[PDB]
């Protein structure tokens, strides 16, 4: 339950820095690799 | 690299200049006859 | 906890995107509409009566048929309270049998407010027939679907919530899934016919784009053009027959992100009755016979009889 | 580790039908149960555990707890997957505990549920594997430590005899093997009358006609058959359930629920209405003229059910005549399958279409099965040759079960190395296939009013009966004109009331 905590922190992290420098263009290179806490961020974002 | 060759870097370098003027927040007027019609024509004139 | 992270999110809805008057293909079943939004506005009122409520209503259809738009016209009809719970949160796939605590505390917390509406998209993602995993997905699927199964079978308790649940096909739905009791209602919602497609795009005309082009358009050839299409689609198609009616025209494409920019810029500045006035309306006018962008009825008929 | 010690299961064998022979086998066990020092006088070793295997929905854990209640003794009930964790080790103390809490209370009985999923096979076609071969080997060690006298009884429940080691299955671990077949008409009759006991029923509802009617069907289907019946009468807003709504339910669970409004052109009904009339016509008139041991046509619909565009109702007949299958029932049948193809030319001409090639594939096939698998005719063949397409037997689709099942080689082929009796074979099978086809073409040819008049009821109605083919046949006699079935007010009516 470490290891889903430490993954959500960071990506809510990333999402929120983006907002904060808004305007952002985020580039995502190979996204056949993704994981189920990054599609639910992406969804929800 | 004539203007005829690439479509897509275009729509590309399109998107990115008007990214750049903060010309996605004014998304829609919605207003009475003018700048309705002129903003169709640039929504069309964008993806062909 | 995603229990309570989902349930942080309900939307009491009042106004519905795609109203149940305005739906389509719906008055074949609307019976059962109305009779599920009765029991949701007044629970009670089924409990006296002694039969039994409907405790499951599924929607199947294609994707883009307004399915979570007929499921907010069905809860704007019956004034409940919803809640959107994604396939992502069910399964938890860190621990064995987390999803069976993860639906407990969200039937509890139902139960604790209902009569609410559990809506779920994509349901054919997760609750699925059993079997067609192999690897290391049977035995959390029969866990999470045995507690559905346990918690649909609730012993006369008519608590007042019941289950909008998505799918996209009947069949991929499991069979101990599809018994009544558990699953009592099905709709399902294909494709308009051609008038209630006529009067959705007619609808759709007289609400998006300007009025005084609605009459020069023919619509009932339009409505033969879209017989495939689903209400959203019915409701874009306008926005796309513009577009494509001033595509016709030979323009350029820089003046026109000059005139978008100033009028973006100078629209915060401007009185609203100075935006109303005739004299604004007579601006409006003579800067499009200027640009030359007059909009006529022959270029959108060819535009029409263009398209597929 | 909640093994629940109930003083009385709530089951005896008055709940357990159909299931006699093994509950006349199991009697022993029970009286085992009731007095072991019986046993213990004569020298009597009982066995130290029982395998049930069978199909699920045969009540096996119902028949054990109808013998825990019988013999009024404690009973452990555990399912086998749950012996199966993350952490090696826990099993196999799960499966001591189990063992030590049984051993305390004597008489006991334990049963475990779906033994397959710890005693898999290691086949040779993470550490879960080395958990459930710990937990194997520790249920091993506990069943030959047994002491006969003790007064212990194990059951171990299976679906899948095939996978399961047979190191449990020597002697000293499962001493008995019991097959838990599935219901006859009998059992079925009173399994039914069991279940309908405790909901409403009407008296115009005929159990044996159900239980006849319904072969292979598990106790477990007919309490679903049972509570969706009940379903439909809630429906219905019934008082009780009628038999209408037994065949509501029946419909519902073989064919599927009817659709609405689905449906397509004219053009592509009115040949699968010839398809299937054109096979209950020839399979009617089979049975009239040279009076042919086949199967009879019960119903047939063309309104979509399931994923079947249109269906024929086949009367399954006896099993006593499922085993003797001579030259001319196979010939019969075979001229039953051609009927449709022998429809589609009769009437549609020589513009035939891919509705009746289904059939066409089976009777290519079955003309095989007289020729090489059987060795049937008396030029005598050297080898069989298995089917290059296999299909399940099923419902309302053609019987092909009349030796068991038809795509099913018995283990009866051998790879060829002549190649000229190959092409011998295949000219041999194309002329029986092609006199075959020409016999039901010119049967059916023949008979043209009755089977122009049968589709176009059909088609009218959307359904039709067997009688009511029979009184078609009968009320259009052969060698009669077409302008009298034309001549009529409307083609599409049946004066006959059932």
């Amino acid at each position: 339950d470490m290891m889903l905590e430490i993954d959500r922190f960071y990506i809510t992290l990333q999402f929120e820095l983006a907002k904060a420098m808004s305007p952002c263009i985020i580039w995502i290179p190979n996204i056949h690799d993704l994981s189920y806490l990054a599609l639910g961020l992406l969804v929800n974002s | 690299y004539q203007m005829i060759e690439q479509p897509g870097t275009i729509y590309l370098r399109y998107l990115v200049d008007i990214h750049k003027k903060y010309l996605m927040n004014y998304e829609f007027n919605t207003s009475c006859l003018a700048e309705r019609r002129i903003f169709l024509a640039h929504y069309q004139t964008i993806t062909y | 906890d995603p229990i309570k992270t989902a349930f942080d999110r309900m939307k009491r809805v009042k106004n519905p995107p795609i109203p149940l008057k305005n739906f389509a293909s719906i008055e074949s079943m609307r019976e059962e509409i109305n009779e599920v939004v009765a029991f949701l506005q007044n629970p009670k009122a089924f409990q006296e009566m002694g039969a039994r409520a409907p405790r499951g209503v599924l929607i199947v259809g294609e994707r883009g048929t307004g399915k979570t738009s007929l499921a907010l016209a069905i809860a704007a009809e019956a004034r409940v309270p919803v809640v959107n719970v994604e396939a992502q949160e069910l399964e938890a796939g860190l621990w064995v049998g987390q999803s069976a605590a993860n639906v407990r505390e969200l039937f509890q917390t139902a139960r604790d407010l209902a009569p609410v509406i559990i809506f779920v998209e994509d349901f054919d993602l997760f609750a699925g027939v059993r079997g067609k995993f192999v690897h290391t997905k049977q035995q959390d699927h029969e866990s999470f679907i045995n507690q559905l199964l346990v918690e649909l079978d609730g012993f006369e308790k008519q608590d007042g919530v019941v289950l909008m649940a998505t799918t996209r096909n009947h069949k991929q739905i499991d069979e101990a899934l599809r018994r009544p009791g558990r699953m009592d209602r099905v709709f399902h919602l294909q494709s308009p016919t051609e008038m209630e497609r006529e009067r959705i795009l007619h609808n759709a005309a007289e609400e998006t784009m300007d009025r005084e082009l609605v009459d020069l358009v023919d619509w009932r050839k339009v409505s033969e053009k879209t017989t495939l299409l689903r209400p959203i689609e019915l409701k874009l198609v306008p926005m796309a027959l513009e577009s494509s009616a001033f595509r016709s025209k030979f323009l350029d494409t820089d003046e026109l992100l000059s005139y978008v920019s100033w009028f973006a810029t100078f629209s915060h500045i401007v009185p609203p009755w100075l935006r109303k006035t005739k004299v604004a309306k007579t601006m409006g006018k003579m800067l499009v016979n200027h640009l030359g962008l007059n909009l006529t009825k022959d270029d959108l008929e060819n535009v029409v009889d263009l398209m597929e | 580790a909640e093994a629940r010690v109930d003083g009385s299961t709530g089951v005896k064998f008055a709940d357990v039908a159909g299931i006699d022979e093994a509950v006349d086998e199991l009697q022993e066990l029970v009286k085992y149960l009731k007095n072991p020092d019986l046993f213990d006088k004569m020298g009597i070793k009982p066995p130290h555990g029982v395998l049930l295997e069978g199909p699920p929905g045969c009540g096996k854990t119902l028949v054990a707890k109808a013998i825990a209640g019988e013999a009024g003794v404690p009973f452990y009930q555990m399912a086998g997957s749950e012996f199966v964790e993350v952490l090696v080790g826990v099993g196999s103390a799960r499966i001591r505990d189990l063992f030590k809490r049984a051993k305390v209370n004597k008489p006991s009985v334990i049963f475990i549920d779906e033994i397959d999923a710890l005693a898999t096979r290691r086949q040779g076609i993470n550490a879960a594997t080395q958990e459930r071969e710990t937990t194997l080997n520790q249920l091993l060690i506990e069943l030959d430590g047994f002491d006969t006298g003790k007064g212990v009884i194990f059951l171990g429940a299976t679906n899948r005899r095939d996978l399961l080691d047979p190191a449990l299955l020597r002697p000293g671990r499962f001493d008995r093997k019991i097959r838990v077949r599935p219901p006859n008409a009998k059992g079925r009759l009173d399994i039914l009358k069991i279940h309908a006991s405790k909901v409403k029923m009407s008296d115009s509802v005929d159990l044996s006609s159900y239980a006849s009617n319904l072969p292979g069907w598990s106790g477990a289907k007919l309490a679903q058959l049972v509570q969706e019946a009940a379903l439909v009468a809630v429906r219905k807003t019934h008082n009780s359930i009628l038999q209408s709504d037994m065949d509501d339910a029946v419909d519902r669970l073989t064919v599927g629920p009817t659709r609405i409004g689905l449906e397509l052109g004219h053009q592509g009904q009115c040949r699968r209405a010839t398809t299937e009339v054109g096979v209950a016509i020839t399979s009617h008139l089979l049975l009239r003229y040279e009076n042919a041991k086949i199967e009879r046509c019960d119903r047939v619909s063309i309104i979509p059910r399931g994923q079947t565009l249109s269906q024929v109702v086949f009367h399954r007949l006896d099993d006593e005549s499922y085993m003797f299958g001579r030259l001319p029932q196979l010939l019969h049948r075979l001229q039953v399958l051609l009927g449709g193809r022998a429809a589609e030319e009769v009437i549609y001409g020589s513009d035939t279409s891919k509705a009746s090639v289904d059939y066409l594939s089976d009777a290519s096939w079955l003309a095989r099965k007289i020729l090489t698998i059987w060795n049937l005719e008396n030029p005598m063949v050297i080898h069989g040759e298995p089917p290059p397409w296999r299909k399940r037997p099923q419902f309302v689709g053609p019987r092909l079960d009349f030796e068991g099942s038809l795509y099913d080689d018995y283990d009866l082929v051998e790879p060829p190395v002549n190649f000229n009796m190959d092409d011998e074979v295949a000219h041999r099978s194309e002329e029986l296939i092609s006199q075959m086809y020409n016999k039901t073409v010119s049967l059916l040819r023949q008979n043209q009013t009755a089977l122009l008049k049968t589709v176009k009821v059909l088609l009218n109605q959307k359904e039709i009966s067997g009688e009511a083919i029979d009184f078609i046949l009968d009320h259009y006699p052969p060698q009669t004109p077409l302008n009298s079935l034309l001549q009529e007010q409307n083609p599409g009516s049946l004066p006959f009331v059932p």
